[PDB]
């Protein structure tokens, strides 16, 4: 119920607050469907020039999981401790669509973690 | 689960009786902690190893025990201890009552989800129905 | 020692005492466990295994 | 159809056959059935709830058929009765006698059965007055029986608590969980066995006003609401069982009913947890 | 009486997953202005089946099943006995031998 306010005052700028404002949206708490913004036109726009990494992330962030982010990290931008930590979490969501008896091992190889504390912590 | 770094700040406001220790270098406010913690985690978890509870919780491998044996004979946190394995177990779901409840939240949904179908094109789910009923 | 258990009606009755006592905290502490170690309890009583096991 | 149709077909040649009979005369323990129409139900439920703590009591017009009484309708004297007592002093009798002719006068063909009564918040028995008046109408009218009803216990237990009761004539002379449970005249009355029915027109009605507790049954999930009461009748029955056996030396016909019926709700409840089975996890693999 | 009365709910469940599917179909190509929230909820509604296929639950439910069908048999074994002592008491007043 927070994106509606990111898209109000999204309809008209691009350019490079356009992807400041897509970091700040993928970073505000709260935020874990970001599908009305991806609709835009100013958004879709961004596939052509050098802004196609911005919507790579969305897109990225939007349907693909953390694993995802593995191959392609270097090339998409990086991302900060909120970015990924929301990331992991929308993957535990992936992963729970699909079963709902998530094993250890999965979600330790999925989301990269070597510590089981922290992979609790994190779920 | 409050972590010690958030209430640094609410430990200097409290009143100088409140803040001494129980004999064994803990105060008041990190044992208060320590039970809500382990109360809070008693929800997020079936069950718990005595070095994990402990890990979370910073009392390392034996205090924590008995901190958790401590919450129970007093009813004020539901579960059993298996020493031997090292688990405290906090609630068991019977499968059964689980499959009700769960197939209880998925009527729910379908029923909420008919509700927003309806007040998102009323004139749309009019005609359906209509269709529907023939 | 020499004030309470000297007249022959508490220190007969003693021996008594320090075994319900002893028997109630037992009682309290593997109320919430399922399995317990003997020698945990034996050092939660102060009392030795054998003891403990013959409570 | 045409088969549950009946019971609402009243006709007075049987009725004047078994009265002029008379066949209770001998048997005292005649009568062990109670079968109570839904909207004689619904205003004895209804009229005692409208008197809060205070008791209420009225009529009920019916009929009889071999050893049951068949109830079809309820009243509803005006009596001002106090927290633990009801009176009829005198607008009551003139209102039961109008209240005949006024029905009379549409259709209605049943004659009065009995009397039920209300007891807020002291459960269902006969208390000695009760006993006292029961068996006086039953002295000089003799099919009848007492309903006792219990509002404040139906409303907090979410289940309708009401039974019905005869009195044994004075002098027959013919354990300890009767005493607490009924008064201490419990061995001058005993206890019919209630059970409801309705009519085809009102259940369809019915099930055509159930659209909102679809989600209930689709996770009723009985065996386990009804464990205890399920293995109660099973250790109810083993017992009917060795009174049986102790017989053989028709008992032996009720304790097969008896596990007919248990079994069948057993069997019930394992059909429903099927059903729900082959509707939620049998889908998507 | 009790199938036609799991029957009534079965009906309303099924009119009501009918009229979401309906919607989503309708949503697809270009019927009704299509909401991503309502897409998204019937998604999660979708991802809910099965309803607990664990096989914790597979072992309870015969469990079940299996104390459901020892109550039968009991009851049958029950019904047999009243119909052969009623047998039996035919027998013994038709062929009294003495």
């Amino acid at each position: 119920n927070l994106l509606e306010q990111f898209i109000l005052l999204a309809k008209g700028t691009s350019g490079s607050a356009l992807t400041a404002l897509i970091s700040q949206v993928l970073e505000a708490p709260g935020v874990y469907v970001f599908g009305e913004l991806l609709e835009l036109a100013n958004v879709q726009e961004l596939a052509e020039g050098a802004n196609a990494a911005y919507l790579q992330l969305l897109n990225l962030f939007a349907y693909g999981t953390y694993p995802d982010y593995i191959a392609n990290k270097e090339s998409l931008p990086e991302l900060s401790t909120a970015q990924q930590n929301k990331l992991k979490h929308l993957t535990i969501v992936s992963l729970a669509s699909r079963m709902k008896c998530i094993p250890y091992s999965v979600l330790l190889k999925d989301l990269e973690m070597r510590n089981l504390r922290e992979l609790e912590d994190l779920i | 689960i409050i972590r010690g770094n958030q209430l640094q700040e609410f430990a200097a406001m409290l009143m100088p009786h409140q803040k001494a220790t129980t004999a064994d270098g803990s105060s008041i406010l990190d044992r208060a902690v320590i039970e809500h913690n382990l109360l809070s985690a008693s929800k997020l978890y079936n069950n718990i190893t005595f070095e994990e509870l402990g890990a979370l919780l910073e009392i390392p491998a034996a205090k924590a025990e008995k901190i958790a044996s401590q919450m129970i004979t007093e009813g004020r946190m539901n579960g059993f201890i298996d020493q031997i394995d090292g688990i405290v177990h906090f609630e068991t779901r019977e499968a059964l009552p689980t499959w009700d409840k769960q197939i209880q939240s998925l009527c729910f949904q379908v029923n909420n989800l008919l509700e927003k179908i309806s007040q998102t094109a009323p004139e749309w789910t009019a005609q359906a129905m209509e269709a529907q009923m023939a | 020692h020499s004030n309470i258990m000297d007249d022959p009606f508490i220190r007969e009755h003693i021996e008594e005492l320090l075994r319900n006592i002893r028997t109630q905290v037992l009682i309290k502490l593997i109320k919430p466990y399922t399995r317990i170690h003997i020698p945990f309890i034996s050092k939660e009583l102060n009392i030795d295994v054998a003891d403990v096991e013959s409570l | 159809a045409q088969s549950i149709d009946e019971i609402y077909k009243y006709d007075k040649k049987q009725q004047q056959e078994i009265l002029a009979a008379k066949p209770w005369t001998k048997d005292h323990h005649y009568f062990k059935y109670c079968k109570i129409s839904a909207l004689a139900l619904l205003k004895m439920v209804m009229h005692a709830r409208s008197g809060g703590n205070l008791a209420v009591m009225g009529l009920m017009l019916g009929k009889v058929d071999g050893e049951t009484m068949i109830i079809m309708d309820s009243f509803a004297l005006p009596v001002e009765g106090t927290e633990t007592r009801v009176n009829a002093q005198a607008a009551a009798y003139e209102y039961m006698a109008a209240y005949i002719e006024n029905a009379k006068q549409v259709g209605r063909l049943e004659n009065a059965i009995g009397w039920y009564h209300s007891h807020p918040g002291y459960g269902c028995w006969l208390s000695g007055i009760n006993v006292s008046t029961q068996m006086l109408n039953q002295q000089f009218q003799e099919p009848f029986v007492a309903v006792v009803i219990d509002p404040t216990r139906t409303i907090s237990a979410g289940k309708v608590n009401l039974g019905a009761f005869r009195t044994y004539p004075k002098g027959y002379k013919p354990p300890l969980n009767k005493i607490e449970d009924f008064g201490v005249h419990c061995k001058q009355y005993y206890a019919l066995e209630v059970s409801y029915f309705k009519s085809s027109l009102d259940r369809k009605l019915l099930e055509l006003l159930w659209n909102k507790y679809w989600v209930n049954t689709l996770s009723s999930s009985s065996l386990l609401t009804n464990a205890d009461y399920t293995t109660g009748q099973v250790f109810d029955l083993s017992e009917k069982l060795e009174q049986s056996e102790a017989q053989l030396g028709d008992k032996l016909a009720k304790a097969t009913r008896d596990s007919c019926k248990t079994t069948i709700e057993a069997i019930h409840g394992l059909m429903s947890q099927v059903i729900k089975d082959k509707l939620f996890n049998q889908i998507n693999i | 009486e009790h199938l036609i009365a799991q029957h009534s709910a079965i009906k309303m469940l099924h009119s009501r997953v009918k009229l979401i599917l309906e919607y989503v179909k309708a949503s697809e190509a270009g019927e009704v202005p299509f909401n991503h929230e309502i897409l998204r909820e019937a998604y999660a509604l979708c991802h809910c089946l099965p309803v607990l296929s664990t096989d914790k639950f597979k072992t309870d439910f015969y469990d079940q099943c299996n104390d459901v069908g020892l109550m039968a048999y009991l009851g049958t074994i029950t019904k047999t006995c009243n119909t052969m002592n009623q047998f039996v008491n035919k027998f013994n007043v038709l062929y009294d031998r003495q």
